[PDB]
């Protein structure tokens, strides 16, 4: 609305957008991790065995 | 979401005060102080015609 008020929203907006676009992105940096481990450990036979 | 709730301008009114002399009927009485009334038990005006 050109006000004061329709900024501070759009302000909270953006914030909240920067807060998930960050939270994704550094989910497959921990995807690769816990996705390493799986196929490790498809793969190894027990220790005794 | 941004609401906010709004004092929109409080308003009062004045006492105004009168002072009787400077009514018409200001006149009608004459009225003096007198201090030791609380001390006078009977006062009395007297008059000749």
């Amino acid at each position: 609305d050109g006000t004061g008020i329709s900024l501070h929203r759009q302000l909270r907006a953006i914030q909240q957008l920067a807060r998930n676009v960050q939270a994704v992105l550094g989910a497959f940096e921990r995807g690769t991790a816990d996705q390493m481990l799986h196929v490790l450990l498809e793969k190894a036979p027990p220790l005794a065995l | 979401d941004v609401e906010f709730d709004a004092l929109l301008g409080s308003y009062c009114n004045t006492l105004s005060l009168v002072r009787f002399l400077e009514l018409g009927l200001s006149v009608a009485c004459v009225c003096t102080k007198f201090p030791e009334l609380a001390y006078m038990n009977e006062g009395r005006v007297q008059f000749e015609v």
